[PDB]
RNA sequence: GACCGAUAGUGAACCAGUACCGUGAGGGAAAGGUGAAAAGCACCCCGGAAGGGGAGUGAAAGAGAUCCUGAAACCGUGUGCCUACAAGUAGUCAGAGCCCGUUAACGGGUGAUGGCGUGCCUUUUGUAGAAUGAACCGGCGAGUUACGAUCUCGUGCAAGGUU
RNA sequence: UAUCCUUGGGAGUCAGACUGCGAGUGAUAAGAUCCGUAGUCGAAAGGGAAACAGCCCAGACCGCCAGCUAAGGUCCCAAAG
RNA sequence: AACAGUGGUAGGAGAGCGUUCUAAGGGCUGUGAAGCCAGACCGGAAGGACUGGUGGAGCGCUUAGAAGUGAGAAUGCCGGU
């Protein structure tokens, strides 16, 4: 039951909750295909953070890969940069810049 | 000296928060709009203390009523007839109960219809 | 005060025009890092009482100590040395536990250079007796050469 | 210590014939019997009445000259449509809503209110199709 | 069973019912008796006007509290008016014992 | 044109419910099956109709 | 020192009259805490790296570099009870069904349905107001001191009190 | 069962509103102004008048699943002919 | 014990709860101090327990005494969202 995390890679969390809600649940095997069939940014991310998880239960604890599914996919979200835009007659407008943690759990059937 | 005093605030604020648990969406956890919710609660309850006693009789009633139609008569022949024949005392409360329980219901009804002629 | 405050005179922002609070010095006690409204000052604590009544206070505390047989009288009282084992064997001697003043009149050093490091005795010339100390103490130790100089002075 | 019903409710079905009786002077004592005021366990939140069926609907009556006075308004949502017809086109044409509206006006509002009007039956003619359920005749007071 | 008249109330009861009355006295295991029986049901009806002649009912005292609390808090609006105030309210326990008549 | 009340969160997490996207339409190859997408030629294995063209 | 303890105390506990702003005279900040001792993670695995999972040091690694404790607003994952015919200042009183078991008590959670019910403060003769104020959360923020009058209470002494 | 003297004079208050009765100004009009007189509101909740400061009944220490009445009411909404 | 009373704004009078420091005395913590987080305890109120978790070194009691003495609103000031 083996897991691995990114701590403050840095996208938007609501744009890598839209592609952690398909992944969550389904098999190992089958995650990967839709995982790098998807045209989004956090898929190449979420494919390597997947990928860790599975080597990670194949060293350490000696589980084997034909039966692992996803049982918790959550992503949080971390600080943030703030930055600045000048507008129009000198107002200068506030930027937000965020971050997120990605979290993958992998366990046996 | 000075006097610096956080403690005291946290733990009042909590206790109200505390109090209003159950309640629709940011009412239960902000503190501005707990308290007032808090107080409109008390206001109510006090008002409804008495509204309860004063709504349990209209139902005692109406069950009396239903009950002494099905004998052939009505509730005001009924008790007009009970408190002048051998003053029965036995309120409304236990009326129904003998009500929901019957043919001892009966038995006063027949003892007013005595005396009402 | 809000006007000792290393700051600014100038005010801020103009009056009308802009949607704000209206605000002069950024050193008002609202702002933070302004002056203090009132707060601590620097005075004076000390007041004085008719000397009758100071008279009546000390008779009575003192009168107080003897109902209670809180009071040893001595005679002489000397050191040859000024060692601190010969003033507590001396205490031990008269079943001296807690705290314990003693009172002399001719201001004796070795007795003042003995127990002073003993952390419970105080020691004290004739005319230094006060309330506190009498009443803070618990025994009272006194001699008869200083008995006779304090029942003569009041 | 009262005692409130759930769940043991028994419902019973009658049959009232509306050949001369007036419009209002029996649709109150219908919709008492439809409500449940006839029962002493009657409760105000369980709806404990009964079903009644109605025949003959083309007979009930007015007085005076109310089979021309009163008069039925049905404003719609858009501008100026508001619609209106007779009570004697009423009763030759739609008996049985004409007894409906005057039934579900001496009801109460809300779900109770819903539900007690969904257990009504109204009928034209003599005849009902509800032999199954072995319905009892009643005799209203009057 | 039978009704009695306990209180400033009317309580109906039977064998081994636990009843929940105001404040009677005082003391726990004392045997106390009510002696204004209403009506006196069952399989013998006996009607009282307006009461039973002959009949008492014994039971048995058995705790002595108070119930639970209620926090009782008015205001009104504008004006600055507050009150707070909490009340429990005491009881007695006691158990039918036998009903006679 | 300016919002006269917040929004709170039972109407926010109302509205978002159809912002969402679904899976692929995705089968595998007859020749070296690398679950790629219909009618397309896959970039490693999923041979279309003979070569993997890339 | 019956003075402060990091929004306090000097404007400044930190490379502060610094950084920034102004042509100039001039105005003027934010920013403390690993551990007793670096003993500051050899080695293996995934990864381009960042970052992780093991293995080790340590009393503690959820102590791993803005590294003592760590609240609230705010953002998520799982689950017990309700919810797609209903008109609601969102509660309060009455009440089945279902799921649990307590500082053992006329217990806890959720609640189909019925009755009643126009937020809080300010100001006015009078406000639900279409009269004013507040996006939310946390911290800070207003009857004091000195010197004179006058009255009550408690003392001391009294035709004498008091330096 | 009160008033009345003193002291703190310790206070606060100085555009009041509407209803019934007697007058003025005015179209002899006003949810208009200005006086005399009683009430309520202000600073008062509960019942009635559909809702409704000032109208009719009546003055809330707290609890009860008890009883008798006031103004107003008794076919259904909605207690009781 | 017996009778009587207990709506309330401006305002007058009385009795109390908590915070920080000082004095007395007394006593508690590494076998776990303060802080933080839960719970189905108690008191007429302002308030006060108990139990479990976290934390990793302080803290309370009684009687007096001092005061930078208690926050929901100032188109309040600073920070986070």
């Amino acid at each position: 039951q083996a897991k691995a995390v990114a701590r403050t890679v840095r996208i938007a969390p609501r744009k890598a909750r839209l592609v952690m809600d398909l992944i969550r649940g389904k098999q190992v095997g089958e995650a990967v295909s839709i995982l790098n069939l998807t045209p989004r940014a956090a898929s190449p991310i979420i494919e390597k953070v997947l990928k860790s998880a599975i080597a990670n239960a194949e060293h350490n604890y000696e589980m084997d890969a034909n039966n692992l599914v996803i049982s918790q996919a959550f992503v949080d979200e971390g600080p943030t940069l703030k930055r600045f835009r000048p507008r129009a007659m000198g107002r200068a407008s506030q930027i937000n810049k965020r971050t997120s943690h990605i979290t993958i759990v992998v366990s046996e059937k | 000296p000075r006097v610096k005093g956080g403690t005291v605030t946290r733990k009042r604020r909590k206790k109200v928060l505390k109090l209003a648990k159950g309640y629709f969406g940011s009412k239960h956890t902000l503190y501005k709009v707990a308290n007032q919710q808090v107080m409109k609660s008390g206001n109510y309850a006090f008002r409804d203390r008495r509204q309860k006693k004063r709504d349990f009789r209209k139902l005692w009633i109406t069950r009396i009523n239903a009950a002494a139609r099905m004998n052939g008569l009505s509730y005001s022949r009924l008790m007009h007839g009970l408190k002048l024949s051998g003053i029965e005392v036995n309120r409304k409360m236990l009326a129904d109960l003998a009500v929901n329980d019957l043919t001892a219901f009966n038995q006063l009804a027949d003892a007013a219809k005595a005396q009402l002629n | 005060n809000r006007s000792e405050v290393r700051g600014g005179g100038r005010k801020p922002w103009r009056q009308k025009g802009t949607g704000r609070a209206r605000q002069g010095s950024i050193r008002s006690p609202q702002w933070r890092g302004g002056g203090v409204v009132f707060g601590p000052t620097p005075r004076s604590y000390s007041y004085k009482l008719p000397k009758k009544v100071r008279r009546l206070a000390i008779k009575s505390v003192l009168s107080s100590k003897v109902i209670d047989n809180n009071i040893i009288v001595l005679e002489d009282l000397t050191l040859d040395t000024a060692k601190t084992k010969e003033m507590a064997a001396i205490l031990k001697g008269l079943s001296v536990e807690k705290k314990a003043l003693i009172v002399t009149a001719d201001a004796n050093e070795a007795v003042a250079l003995s127990a002073r490091n003993i952390p419970g005795v105080t020691v004290v010339e004739a005319n230094g007796i006060n309330v506190l100390d009498v009443v803070n103490h618990e025994k009272l130790l006194i001699t008869k050469a200083a008995v006779e100089k304090v029942e003569e002075v009041l | 210590t009262p005692m409130a019903n759930a769940s043991t409710i028994e419902r019973k079905w009658l049959v009232v014939d509306a050949a001369g009786k007036t419009l209002g002077r029996l649709s109150s004592e219908v919709a008492a019997i439809l409500r449940g005021k006839h029962k002493p366990t009657y409760t105000p939140h369980v709806d404990t009445g009964d079903h009644v069926i109605i025949i003959n609907a083309e007979k009930i009556e007015l007085t005076g000259k109310k089979l021309t006075d009163k008069i039925y308004y049905r404003h719609t949502q858009h501008p100026g449509g508001l619609k209106s017809r007779t009570a004697l086109e009423m009763r030759t044409n739609y008996p049985e809503k004409m007894l409906e509206l005057a039934i579900k006006g001496m009801l109460p509002k809300g779900s109770l209110g819903r539900q007690m009007f969904k257990k009504l039956n109204v009928y034209r003619g003599s005849e009902h199709p509800h032999e199954a359920q072995k319905p009892e005749v009643y005799e209203l007071r009057g | 069973y039978a009704i009695i008249k306990t209180g400033g109330k009317q309580i109906k009861v039977e064998e081994g019912q636990t009843v929940y009355i105001e404040k009677l006295a005082a003391e726990a295991g004392e045997t106390v008796t009510f002696e204004d029986v209403l009506f006196v049901g069952g399989d013998n009806v006996k009607v009282g006007n307006p009461t039973v002649e002959g009949a008492t009912v014994t039971a048995k005292v058995e705790k002595q509290g108070r119930a639970k609390k209620i926090t009782v808090f008015r205001y009104k609006p504008k004006k600055n008016v507050h009150k707070k105030q909490g009340h429990r309210q005491p009881y007695t326990k006691v158990t039918i014992e036998k009903i006679n008549a | 044109a300016v919002p006269f009340r917040r929004t709170s969160k039972m109407k926010k997490r109302l509205r978002r419910t159809h912002f969402k996207l679904n899976v692929p339409g995705m089968t595998e190859c007859p020749s070296c099956g690398e679950m790629k997408l219909s009618h397309r030629v896959c970039k490693a294995c999923g041979s279309y109709n003979g070569k993997d063209i890339n």
